[PDB]
């Protein structure tokens, strides 16, 4: 290393030096406050009784932590048709409000819930946006809404003059009126009721059979995002050069015991030129300290290449407790300039000959 | 549900010196006996602030809000823009046990009171409330010396809040009291102009101890100190004096 960093295929007796030295860091750790506030999911994919599709139910949620995880690995669910953006990476990426559409339809016509889809359902009672972002969730229900002597309490819009715009709920019971002659709100010649019931029974086959659905939208409004999932977080070691993440503050160092104080409202300290000294786990609640993980030059004691081959090598301001072919080699000393292998120290008293530091220099005689 | 009244109550909008109040920790760094210059909103040394003894007044950027109060007369505050119907608003109250927080758009009417019975139950500060959003329940805000600052940026609002032992008869003292962080609250709001809720003994209401100091923030420089223990104990206002 000195021949190639000297540039030279002969080198005189001296101290040069080569390269440096540092600590790796080992693993990484991610610390964040406990997990709590979950969305109320349970109250939605396990209400009771639904709405029907002409009256489908939007419910609003803000203001806590939301885990998709469970539901998307949930094999309860018949169909999961996911658009605006990949499930799995759904848990990362976050929003300000979310709206849940619920209702009640037939297994065919849930293929009409999409994006640029018509037909009766897709235009008459709820109608998707071509640039819909959301995530689309539906499951047979026949143990439920089926009735032996039919169910009928679930009715959508057969029969409307105008198509629907997207989310446009619309309770209008209006006698529809097929032709030119008029109805006051009676039924007649041309005159028809716009909403129609289903008629779900157990026997009914399959896509016949009622299928419940729930809708996410995700909305992004300029608003502070109040809505985001779960943040996962990782034990927390000590005494190693490792790389952490407290809370979005990250770094590298190692992390010992602290006795500061802080108030009961800070959460990390630092002391001149804005350099972090002291952090406060979330989960504990008490005082680490930060220590950088040490580094410094290396440098390589030889008695001139003419007279000998072998040489020794300093580290520079490194404690001889993490050194690591060179981890034990010779004798191994340690001085206020750093630790020195590869050299014997001595009792006697000479003129210096190649200075090494805080009052300290090497010889050959080895 | 509110009525007008004949004795049409004013207040004596008096004037009186800032001194040096209204210094609030700006963020969660901890610093130990380090003097550390930050530049921020805050109120002028030695200014003058406005004094009561309800009126609608410009929120401008924040404010700062003070009661030498007794017995806790004062009750809670409403901010917003148009305060109706048609625009978002926000309201603030303490009743008895808990501070009650809400951001719901509903409409008051000319006098907004609460009113107790003497077992209190009487509630009939706004009438209307159709559409909104957001609800918070903590504890308690509240001889005493309250002081607040309120503010609102990036669509965050942000209370800052202590309470001190006053023994002088009517001025402000010439202490030293930092603010600490009350609370953050993430909601979107434009919020220009406010009120104050007042609460009156109802069997002939009674409310004249109305008595308070406001004023209001600008950004500045201010050089802060530290001690070992970490808190504030003096600070230096920077565009007052040649030798500031
Ligand atoms: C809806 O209810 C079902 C069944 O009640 C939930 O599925 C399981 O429910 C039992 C309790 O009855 C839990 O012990 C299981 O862990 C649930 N399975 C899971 C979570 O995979 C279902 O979780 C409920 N859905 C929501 C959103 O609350
Ligand atoms: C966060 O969760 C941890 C883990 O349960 C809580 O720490 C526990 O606190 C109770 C006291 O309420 C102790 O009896 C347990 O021994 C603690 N467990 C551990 C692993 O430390 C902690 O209280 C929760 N809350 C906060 C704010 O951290
Ligand atoms: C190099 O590191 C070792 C180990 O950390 C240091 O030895 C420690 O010394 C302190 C005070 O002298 C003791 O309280 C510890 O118990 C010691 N630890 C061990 C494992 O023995 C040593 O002092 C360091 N060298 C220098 C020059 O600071
Ligand atoms: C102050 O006002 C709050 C808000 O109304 C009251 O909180 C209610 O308390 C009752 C009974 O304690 C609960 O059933 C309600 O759910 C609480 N919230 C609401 C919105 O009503 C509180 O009780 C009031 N303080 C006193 C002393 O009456
Ligand atoms: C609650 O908010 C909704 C949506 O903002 C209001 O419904 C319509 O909102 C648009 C947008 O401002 C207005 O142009 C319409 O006139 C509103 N419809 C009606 C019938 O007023 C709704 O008005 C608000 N209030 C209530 C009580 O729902
Ligand atoms: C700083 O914090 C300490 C710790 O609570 C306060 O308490 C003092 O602690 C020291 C020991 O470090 C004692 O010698 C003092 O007698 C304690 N004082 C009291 C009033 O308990 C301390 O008061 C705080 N302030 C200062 C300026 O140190
Ligand atoms: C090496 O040292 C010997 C002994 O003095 C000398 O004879 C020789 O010339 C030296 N060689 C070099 C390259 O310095
Ligand atoms: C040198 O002296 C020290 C005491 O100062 C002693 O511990 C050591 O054994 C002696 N010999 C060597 C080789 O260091
Ligand atoms: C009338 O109002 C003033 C100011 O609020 C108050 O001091 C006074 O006591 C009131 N008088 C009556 C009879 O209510
Ligand atoms: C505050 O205003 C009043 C009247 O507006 C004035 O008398 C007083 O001097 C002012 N205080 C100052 C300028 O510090
Ligand atoms: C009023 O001041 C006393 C100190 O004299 C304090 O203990 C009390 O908490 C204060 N009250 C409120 C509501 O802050
Ligand atoms: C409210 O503030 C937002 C934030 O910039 C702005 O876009 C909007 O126009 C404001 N509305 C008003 C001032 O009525």
């Amino acid at each position: 290393e000195t021949k190639c960093t000297l540039k030279s295929f002969t080198v005189e007796k001296g101290i040069y030096q080569t390269s440096n030295f540092r600590v790796q860091p080992t693993e990484s750790i991610v610390r964040f406050p406990n997990i709590t506030n979950l969305c109320p999911f349970g109250e939605v994919f396990n209400a009771t009784r639904f709405a029907s599709v002409y009256a489908w139910n939007r419910k609003r949620i803000s203001n806590c932590v939301a885990d998709y995880s469970v539901l998307y690995n949930s094999a309860s669910f018949s169909t999961f048709k996911c658009y605006g953006v990949s499930p799995t990476k759904l848990n990362d990426l976050c929003f300000t409000n979310v709206y849940a559409d619920s209702f009640v339809i037939r297994g065919d016509e849930v293929r009409q819930i999409a994006p640029g889809q018509t037909g009766t359902i897709a235009d008459y009672n709820y109608k998707l946006p071509d640039d819909f972002t959301g995530c689309v969730i539906a499951w047979n229900s026949n143990n439920l809404d089926s009735k032996v002597g039919g169910n009928y309490n679930y009715l959508y819009r057969l029969f409307r003059k105008s198509n629907l715009k997207p989310f446009e709920r619309d309770i209008s019971t209006e006698i529809y009126q097929a032709g030119s002659t008029p109805c006051n709100g009676v039924k007649g010649f041309n005159c028809y009721f716009p909403l129609q019931s289903y008629g779900f029974q157990p026997t009914y086959g399959v896509g016949y059979q009622p299928y419940r659905v729930v809708v996410l939208s995700f909305e992004l409004l300029h608003a502070p995002a109040t809505v985001c999932g779960p943040k996962k977080s990782t034990n927390l070691v000590k005494n190693k050069c490792v790389n952490f993440n407290f809370n979005g503050l990250t770094g590298t160092g190692v992390l010992t015991e602290s006795n500061k104080k802080f108030l009961p409202f800070q959460q990390f300290g630092r002391d001149i030129a804005d350099t972090t000294d002291a952090v406060r786990d979330p989960q504990t609640l008490e005082i680490l300290d930060i220590t950088p993980c040490s580094f410094g030059g290396v440098s390589v004691i030889t008695p001139g290449t003419n007279t000998s081959n072998q040489v020794a090598v300093l580290y520079q301001g490194v404690n001889c407790t993490e050194v690591p072919v060179y981890s034990t080699g010779s004798n191994v000393f340690q001085t206020r300039a750093g630790c020195l292998i590869g050299a014997e120290y001595v009792n006697n008293s000479y003129e210096c000959d190649i200075p090494i530091g805080a009052g300290i220099c090497a010889s050959y005689q080895s | 549900q509110c009525v007008n009244f004949t004795n049409r109550t004013q207040l004596p909008s008096a004037y009186t010196n800032s001194f040096t109040r209204g210094v609030y920790y700006p963020d969660k760094v901890f610093r130990s006996s380090v003097l550390h210059s930050t530049q921020d909103l805050f109120l002028p040394f030695f200014s003058n602030v406005t004094w009561f003894h309800n009126p609608v007044l410009p929120f401008n950027d924040g404010v700062y809000f003070a009661s030498t109060e007794k017995s806790n007369i004062i009750r809670g505050w409403i901010f917003g823009t148009t305060l109706d119907s048609k625009t978002q608003s926000l309201l603030i109250v303490n009743n008895a046990t808990n501070v009650v927080i809400k951001v719901c758009e509903f409409q008051f009417c000319n006098y907004p009171f609460l009113g107790v019975y003497y077992m209190e139950s009487e509630f009939r500060v706004y009438s209307s409330a159709n559409n909104c959003t957001f609800e918070y329940v903590s504890q308690p805000f509240l001889k005493n010396l309250s002081e607040f600052v309120f503010k609102n940026i990036d669509g965050y609002f942000k209370i800052y809040s202590k309470h001190t032992p006053i023994n002088l008869v009517r001025d402000l003292p010439q202490g030293f009291s930092a603010l600490e962080p009350l609370v953050d609250l993430p909601i979107g709001i434009n919020i220009t102009r406010f009120q104050t809720l007042l609460a009156l003994h109802r069997s002939g209401w009674t409310a004249g101890a109305a008595a308070y100091y406001v004023g209001y923030l600008q950004p500045r420089t201010f050089l802060l100190k530290y001690n070992e223990n970490g808190t504030i104990t003096d600070a230096v206002d920077c565009a007052l004096d040649p030798l500031s």
